[PDB]
């Protein structure tokens, strides 16, 4: 209404949202966010405000995780804080046998990947629960841990006592405010993280050494000298 | 008001809480009728009781076998055991078979008649012979009296029925790890301990 | 405007209805007091415009339907490709394509049976196939069976994802009608992602994947030494050593240097000399152009973002003085209607499976596939057959269409309008052309019949007496052999070696031998025009005239599928629409049998054969000039000299088909009892044993009745072209398998 | 790395395509010609920082599109006729 | 559960019970015992 929004807003996207979610910005050429999708009742199927919000929110941090991660141990490693022995790429650890694997691990790769999808499977399943019935994994006895999975008016934003040990939505403008800012911030994590996978795939070395090379030929090391 | 099996979900119409073990877990609507749910009932409970016995004489005879014994492993044991026995097959299945016709008759007919063998027709027992329960027998299977109470009984059907899954979804893993590493499921149990961070179901060349 | 429109949860998921088996129909649903019953519940199940006049819950049924359609044949496709992953010789046939037969099937032992499992050489024994999956397995790389494992298994998983989406669509979130009525966004997203992206993701897999079969395979180098498909995808060294210009990389590409890429994206007009087929970099930059071209023509249409165009202006700007208005409601007929758009869909499908079995033979284009005459008599065969099936349906739905879904308030001077205005004339030159087709047509085989009976054979229409030659095909094939020299200087040589004149030979036996015309293929020409002509008459005669002719001026408000209109005016049997497609059925059936007899015969006495150092010797002894002139020549020459592999195939690997053989002609035969005979004569005799089974009291509760008028001529006509195709299937099979 | 052939006129058949697509004259979103000869005027959908000209970013991609499409040919084809 | 095994009594139980059963039957009789052509007296 008055916010100057993204370039490629549109009509009907100002006609169904403005300046009321946290990332709210007219950017949907699309028309997924409309509420003529799924005009029923029930379950329904994916395409819904509720549900991608939600998918956004954690794309975001995923991808905030994932970021972080792919680049922190080449940047240790470039410095002398990590040992150069465990400071490798992130498609040379594991993740792709091909790319290359990490030898010296404290178990077997599939071993790990095991471990893995038992606990990922145990917190994923209990955050679908909370999304299917809110607030019900306070009520099953869960280790005595059910005090912690109180969940929230919206599923984006459990808080309770573990996830938001640290209290900081004290006030609405605040707790706007640092939304915004979790929004914005996943956003680019995601874009990096797309990045990273692509600089990957033609430079064929890790996202920092891209820098590197960028930052001492900005012409002779570049996208369109790269495929080359 | 009960643990669920899936936290969060909600258990069906036909299943309160009032049997035996129960957890709400039944995605494919069995036993959904009375009649399915009598029979499932006891079919779960005989399974329970069989998969019960089977590894227990399982890790009885792999035990004393790791400790030095004359005992065969639990797979090929029918092999070895009958080759130096004088007991013929065909005339130790029949014999097998024969008792047990006469036994799950008696047992079968328990159930569609509700109380019926204890009628003084079997040498003359009219006491013992009659079940308590559903699945649960009586009078004779019972010598020390700790069915006639309640408070204890419904407790120690509890703890019969989560025993008893445990067992068969052991006994399932008998198979799965004889077939995949050719030993003795308490040689595996014992490797396992000896390096718990190599050797797994990922290091074994199979199931990979 | 376009968007996504979905209603969320509109139908239950229970078997509550599964209980009630007639319960789509509101006739159905009183039970089934008649045995006639059943049969109603079984021809009205797919009839979703008798089930509701909801177009919404009618396009709600079919977008289900075609998720389960995907479903069935993605399960078949991962069958085929399980067999030759798990009971097949795939790897031994890799190694030996020209002296190993194909089989992908092995029987088990019961009652006999031992014999069908033939020694089909590779250490292996079972069902020659001729289906030519080990060909396409050798033009897209595959080595051993564990991609062939890995493709069953793929495609289960995603035929399990089809059967899935069918049931979400229809039960879970189900769209509406202004969703489906989005045909500009639909041809958009069909033209520019479904065929371009199809073709390029196709051209990306020839460029890395089909290289082992382009540059190893055919070099000699055993199957177990070639590099893995990700090694050449990964290693851009190997694959640099065997394609210098991939050592550019993708730098030619973006710097507009194309030239560079000349070495995999050659314009070679031939056959490979080491294999048989096409070559693969041009099968590759045929792909490659073709994806560009349909990304570029998937922009036509506008959206909703302003630039394109609009269909229904289109339409409606195409106005001309001949026509009257033209084309004013055909977008409101082709966007409310499913079966307008079925029988468009239809007639282009069936002429397009028409060019597939031309093209395949003509220029064919996997590896040592025209060396497998049995694979290549098969293919064609194949594709023939379901390319007429599918005009015959069309036709059908048209009929269906004009008696249902035609309105006469949207149709004022259109297109539609007119010709159904001048029906009588349309029909009566069609039906002079037809006659004039069959007496110039036939009449010359008669009178060579005629004249070789009366001892007068330089009287005849022949080449040694009064020819006729095809001096217009004559002149295109001429124009296509030297085409390359003046008009494709690109191109290295023809596009085909029907009409060149070097002939091609792979393992001794021929693969593509120039072909040549004369009298009998003017004669066999004029014999496939006439019968294509009078099958269009019977269809066309159908459609126009199933709204209302002018012996029965109501016959729209008699339905699409009725018996007749009683005994009046002389009599009125199969006076509806229904009526003619059945009629049509058995001409389409009369016209390929002789498209597939005259394919078989030329090929095997011009073309097929063995290569020697003292020139070619064809299947047959070359009689195809000399004997099929006349109708005795066909059913001397042909008939009985062929089939002589099917008579005496008892006891041998290929019993099965002289089984077949019989087996198929006792069906023909069974056609006719169902034919000729009526219904009143069933209906008295099924009466008599009524009459037995209540002296006994074993009369059936639901009263035992005779099939309906309609339902007679539907069972004769299925059993007729079921016999009919399975005799010159086993034919067709027996006779090249054990020759060729 | 070199931009002196190829580049010389890829840039001439950007940059009058985007002439036709902005200066008017050139079927756009915000001009639409329904019989070639003439071009209608059609409300925008979305907005456009462009100065009152109501340029839009689908303008800018057809226009570019269209004219890739016939940059890229005239310069392969300009080559196989001995130019360039 | 009622509806299923209701719908499981039209067409299945008469042509996949019965056939199955029957064919299984004479199938595995002449796997085991081969080719009989008389009452083998
Ligand atoms: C998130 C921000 C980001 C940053 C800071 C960098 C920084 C750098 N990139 Mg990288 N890149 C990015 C994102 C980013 N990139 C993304 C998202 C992709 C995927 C398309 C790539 C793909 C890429 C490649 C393939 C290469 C680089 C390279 C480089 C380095 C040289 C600069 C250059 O060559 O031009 C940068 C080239 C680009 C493609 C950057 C443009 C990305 C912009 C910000 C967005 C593009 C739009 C995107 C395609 C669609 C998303 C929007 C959509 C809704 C329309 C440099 C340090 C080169 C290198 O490694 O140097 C040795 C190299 O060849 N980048
Ligand atoms: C379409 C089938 C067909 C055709 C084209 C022919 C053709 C021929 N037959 Mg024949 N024949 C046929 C079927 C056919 N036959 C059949 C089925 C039998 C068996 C019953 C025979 C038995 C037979 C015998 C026994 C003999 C022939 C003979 C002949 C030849 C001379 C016969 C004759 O009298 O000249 C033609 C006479 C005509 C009046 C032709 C009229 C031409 C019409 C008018 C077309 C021209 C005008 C046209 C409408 C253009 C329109 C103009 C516009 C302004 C309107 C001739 C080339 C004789 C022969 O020796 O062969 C060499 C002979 O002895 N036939
Ligand atoms: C080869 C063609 C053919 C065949 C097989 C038959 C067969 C039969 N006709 Mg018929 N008929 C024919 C042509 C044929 N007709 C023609 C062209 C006409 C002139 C229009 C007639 C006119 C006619 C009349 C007027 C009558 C018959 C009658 C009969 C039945 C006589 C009873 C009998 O003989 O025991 C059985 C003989 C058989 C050959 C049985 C065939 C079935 C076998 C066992 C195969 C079973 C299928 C197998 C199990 C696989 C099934 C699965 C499959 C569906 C996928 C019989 C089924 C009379 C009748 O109704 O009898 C009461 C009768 O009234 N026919
Ligand atoms: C997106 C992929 C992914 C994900 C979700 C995880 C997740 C996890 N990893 Mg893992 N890891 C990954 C990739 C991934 N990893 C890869 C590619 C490798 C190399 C093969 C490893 C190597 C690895 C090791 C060596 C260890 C983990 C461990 C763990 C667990 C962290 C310990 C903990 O529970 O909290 C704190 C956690 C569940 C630890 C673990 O197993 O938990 C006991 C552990 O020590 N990971
Ligand atoms: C570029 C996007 C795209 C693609 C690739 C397709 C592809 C297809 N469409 Mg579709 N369509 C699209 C957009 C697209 N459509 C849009 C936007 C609309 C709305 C106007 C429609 C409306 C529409 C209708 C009404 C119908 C189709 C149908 C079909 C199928 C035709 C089957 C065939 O002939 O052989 C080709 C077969 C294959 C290539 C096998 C591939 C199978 C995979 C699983 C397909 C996955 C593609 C899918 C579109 C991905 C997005 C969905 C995602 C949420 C999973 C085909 C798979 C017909 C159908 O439903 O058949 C089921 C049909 O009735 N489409
Ligand atoms: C349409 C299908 C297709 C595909 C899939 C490929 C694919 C490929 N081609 Mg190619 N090619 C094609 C068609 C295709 N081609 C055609 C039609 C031609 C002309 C005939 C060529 C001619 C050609 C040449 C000359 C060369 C290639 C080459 C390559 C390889 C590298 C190219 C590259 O680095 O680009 C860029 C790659 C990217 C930008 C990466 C994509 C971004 C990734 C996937 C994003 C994922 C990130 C995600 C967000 C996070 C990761 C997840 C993680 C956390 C788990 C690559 C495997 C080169 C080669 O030979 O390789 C050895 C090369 O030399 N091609
Ligand atoms: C061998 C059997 C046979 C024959 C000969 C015919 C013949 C004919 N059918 Mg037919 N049909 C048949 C079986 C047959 N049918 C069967 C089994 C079915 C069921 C599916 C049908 C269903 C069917 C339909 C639905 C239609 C036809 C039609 C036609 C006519 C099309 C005329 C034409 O274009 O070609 C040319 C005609 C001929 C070649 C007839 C042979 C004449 C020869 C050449 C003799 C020459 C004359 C001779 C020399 C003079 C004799 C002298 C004597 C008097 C002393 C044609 C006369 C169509 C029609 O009515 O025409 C528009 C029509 O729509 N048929
Ligand atoms: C319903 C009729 C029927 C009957 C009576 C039998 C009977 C038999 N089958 Mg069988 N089977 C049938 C149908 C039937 N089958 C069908 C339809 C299939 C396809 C799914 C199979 C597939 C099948 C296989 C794969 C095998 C048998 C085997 C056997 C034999 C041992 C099983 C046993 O001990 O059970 C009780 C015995 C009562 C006398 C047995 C004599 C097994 C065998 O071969 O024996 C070595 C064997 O492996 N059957
Ligand atoms: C090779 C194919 C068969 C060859 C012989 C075909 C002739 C038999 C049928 C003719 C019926 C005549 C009634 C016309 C009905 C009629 O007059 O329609 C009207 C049409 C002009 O209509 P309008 O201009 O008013 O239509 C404009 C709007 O309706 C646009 O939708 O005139 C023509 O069709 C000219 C073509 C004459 C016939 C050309 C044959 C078309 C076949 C395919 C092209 C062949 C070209 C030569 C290739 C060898
Ligand atoms: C859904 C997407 C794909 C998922 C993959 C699906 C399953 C893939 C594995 C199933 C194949 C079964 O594999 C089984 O048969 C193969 C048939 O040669 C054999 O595989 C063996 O021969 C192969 C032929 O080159 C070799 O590459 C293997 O190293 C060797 O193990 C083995 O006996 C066994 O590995
Ligand atoms: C024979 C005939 C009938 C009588 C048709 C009947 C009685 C249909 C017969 C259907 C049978 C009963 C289906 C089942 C076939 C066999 C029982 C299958 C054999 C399976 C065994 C293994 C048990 C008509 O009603 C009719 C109507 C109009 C034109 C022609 C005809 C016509 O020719």
């Amino acid at each position: 209404s008055k916010d100057f929004l993204y370039v490629g807003s549109d009509a009907a996207a100002l006609k169904y949202l403005d300046g009321t979610l946290p990332g709210d910005y007219g950017f949907d050429p699309l028309g997924l966010l409309d509420p003529t999708v799924s005009n029923g009742q029930g379950a329904g199927g994916f395409v819904n405000p509720r549900w991608l919000q939600y998918s956004e929110v954690i794309h975001a941090r995923w991808a905030m995780l994932g970021a972080a991660g792919c680049i922190a141990p080449e940047i240790l490693g470039k410095a002398g804080v990590i040992p150069a022995e465990t400071a490798v790429d992130w498609f040379r650890t594991g993740v792709i046998p091909p790319a290359g694997v990490y030898k010296d691990f404290w178990a077997d790769p599939f071993t790990l990947f095991f471990i893995e999808v038992v606990a990922i499977q145990f917190a994923e399943l209990k955050r679908l629960q909370d999304y299917k019935n809110p607030g019900s994994q306070s009520r099953q006895y869960f280790l005595g841990l059910e005090g912690l999975f109180k969940g929230s008016d919206n599923p984006a934003y459990p808080g309770g006592p573990f996830f938001n040990f640290a209290n900081f939505g004290k006030t609405e403008a605040e707790m706007k405010k640092l939304k915004l800012n979790e929004i914005k911030n996943g956003r680019l994590a995601m874009l990096a993280m797309f990045g990273y996978g692509a600089q990957a795939v033609i430079t064929g070395d890790g996202p920092f050494d891209n820098l590197l090379a960028h930052l001492a030929d900005p012409t002779g090391a570049n996208l369109i000298t790269n495929l080359g | 008001d009960r643990p669920l099996w899936s936290p969060g979900s909600e258990p069906p119409a036909w299943l309160d809480g009032s049997l035996a073990g129960d957890y709400g877990f039944d995605p494919l609507h069995l036993s959904e009728e009375p009649e399915m749910r009598k029979w499932m009932v006891q079919a779960e409970l005989v399974h329970c009781r069989w998969a019960m016995l089977g590894v227990a004489g399982i890790l009885f005879t792999s035990i004393g076998a790791k400790a030095g014994g004359n005992f065969p492993d639990w797979y090929d044991a029918g092999k070895e055991l009958q080759k130096n026995s004088d007991i013929p097959l065909g005339s130790l299945i029949f014999t097998e078979l024969l008792l047990f016709g006469w036994v799950e008759t008696k047992r079968l007919y328990d159930l569609r008649n509700p109380g019926s063998q204890g009628d003084g027709s079997f040498l003359g027992i009219t006491d013992g012979l009659k079940g308590k329960e559903n699945g649960y027998p009586g009078g004779l299977f019972d010598p020390m009296g700790m069915s006639k109470n309640e408070a204890s009984f419904k407790e120690a059907k509890q703890k019969e029925v989560k025993n008893g899954r445990l067992a068969m979804l052991a006994f399932v893993g008998f198979i799965a790890q004889h077939h995949a590493t050719h030993k003795s499921p308490i040689d595996n149990l014992l490797d396992h301990v000896a390096d718990p961070f190599h050797v797994t179901f990922a290091t074994n060349g199979v199931s990979i | 405007k376009v968007k996504i429109a979905v209603d969320r949860n509109p139908v239950e998921t229970n078997f509550e209805k599964w209980a009630k088996p007639g319960h789509f129909s509101r006739a159905l649903a009183k039970g089934p007091n008649t045995t006639t019953w059943i049969w109603n519940l079984h021809a009205d199940a797919h009839d979703f415009d008798n089930h509701t006049s909801d177009l919404e819950e009618i396009s709600r049924k079919v977008f289900s339907a075609h998720f389960g359609q995907l479903g069935i044949i993605l399960i078949w496709l991962s069958g085929m490709y399980f067999h030759g992953a798990r009971f097949s010789n795939y790897e031994g046939w890799l190694s030996d394509p020209t002296h190993i037969k194909p089989s992908a099937q092995v029987v088990w032992p019961i009652v006999g049976q031992e014999i069908l499992n033939g020694d089909v050489g590779g250490g292996f024994q079972g069902i020659q196939i001729t289906s030519g999956f080990f060909q396409l397995w050798r033009a897209s790389g595959i080595t051993s069976e564990l991609q062939l494992y890995s493709t069953a298994i793929g495609g289960l998983v995603l035929a399990a994802a089809c059967f899935f989406a069918g049931w979400f669509h229809y039960h879970k979130a189900a769209p509406k009608l202004e969703w489906f009525q989005n045909v500009e966004s639909m041809l958009n997203h069909h033209l520019a992602g479904l065929l371009g992206l199809g073709s390029l993701a196709w051209a990306g897999h020839q460029i890395h994947v089909s290289l082992p079969v382009n540059k190893l395979l055919d070099a000699g180098v055993d199957p177990k030494e070639i590099p893995l498909p990700h090694e050449f995808l990964l290693n851009q060294s190997i694959i640099a050593d065997l394609y210098p210009s991939f050592s550019k990389g993708l730098a030619p590409f973006f710097t507009l240097n194309w030239a560079e890429y000349s070495d995999f994206l050659t314009f070679k007009g031939g056959l490979n000399p080491v294999t048989g087929g096409l070559w693969l970099s041009d099968t590759a930059h045929h792909h490659l152009a073709i994806a560009v071209l349909f990304l570029v023509a998937g922009h036509q249409y506008r959206t909703n973002w302003g630039i394109g165009h609009s269909i229904k202006d289109i339409l409606e700007s195409h106005k001309g003085p001949f026509t009257g208005n033209g084309h004013a409601g055909l977008y409101e007929i082709l966007t409310t209607s499913w079966h307008a758009q079925l029988a468009i869909n239809l007639a282009l499908f069936g002429s397009l499976s028409i060019i597939v079995a031309h093209h395949m033979y003509a220029m064919p284009p996997y590896p040592y596939l025209a060396t497998d005459y049995g694979t290549q008599l098969s293919l064609f065969t194949h594709h023939m057959w379901i390319g007429g099936f599918c005009v015959v349906g069309a036709g059908a739905h048209a009929a269906i269409f004009m008696v249902r879904d035609y309105d006469p308030t949207n149709n004022y001077n259109n297109l539609l309008d007119r010709v159904i205005r001048h029906r009588d004339a349309i029909i009566s030159h069609l039906n002079w052309v037809s006659i004039f087709l069959g007496f110039h047509s036939f009449g010359l085989y008669i009178h060579n019949d005629t004249m070789s009976a009366l001892g007068r054979p330089q009287d005849m229409f022949s080449d040694t007496a009064i020819q006729l030659q095809p001096v217009f095909a004559q002149w295109i094939q001429n124009t296509h052999f030297t085409a390359p020299q003046l008009t494709a200087p690109n191109a290295l040589a023809a596009t085909s070696l029907t009409w060149g004149g070097d002939v091609v030979a792979v393992g001794g036996k021929v693969a593509m031998m120039p072909i040549a015309l004369g009298t009998s293929d003017f004669l066999v020409h004029h014999i496939h025009a006439f019968t294509i002509h009078v099958t269009v008459l019977i269809l066309l005669k159908g459609v126009l005239f199933a709204r209302s002719s002018r012996l029965i001026p109501d016959k729209a408000n008699l339905g699409f599928r009725f018996p007749c209109d009683g005994p009046g005016r002389g009599g009125t049997c199969q006076v509806s629409a229904w009526d003619h497609v059945f009629l049509g059925l058995f001409w389409m059936y009369n016209s390929l049998s002789i498209v597939i007899f005259h394919f078989s015969w030329k090929m095997q006495s011009d073309v097929w054969g063995t290569v020697t150092d003292s020139g070619v010797s064809h299947i047959t002894g070359g009689n195809f000039a000399q004997s099929a002139n006349t109708i005795n020549g066909w059913l001397r020459d042909f008939l009985w000299a062929q089939s002589s592999q099917v008579i005496q195939s008892y006891g041998s690997a290929l019993s099965a088909y002289g089984l077949m053989f019989l087996g198929a002609h006792f069906v023909w035969a069974f056609s006719l009892m169902f034919l000729f005979s009526g219904r009143g004569y069933w209906q008295e005799l099924i009466e008599s044993i009524v009459w037995a089974h209540n002296k006994l009291r074993v009369a059936p509760s639901i009263q035992p009745r005779a099939l309906s008028i309609t339902q007679g001529r539907a069972v004769g006509v299925a059993h007729y072209l079921l016999g009919g195709i399975a005799t010159t299937w086993s034919f067709f099979l027996a006779r090249i398998i054990a020759v060729g | 790395g070199q931009s002196g052939s190829v580049r010389a006129i890829m840039v001439s058949s950007i940059g009058a395509c985007l002439f036709a697509s902005r200066f008017g004259l050139a079927p756009s979103v915000r001009k639409n010609a329904t019989a070639a000869g003439t071009d209608l005027e059609k409300s925008v959908h979305a907005a456009g920082d462009d100065p009152g000209a109501g340029f839009t970013a689908t303008d800018v991609l057809a226009m570019g599109a269209a004219g890739h499409a016939i940059g890229v040919g005239e310069w392969l084809a300009q080559l196989a006729r001995g130019g360039v | 559960m009622k509806d299923f095994t209701t719908y499981l009594s039209t067409a299945p139980v008469v042509g996949l019970g019965w056939a199955i059963f029957t064919s299984g039957l004479l199938i595995e009789i002449n796997r085991f015992f081969p080719d009989p052509l008389v009452f083998s007296f």
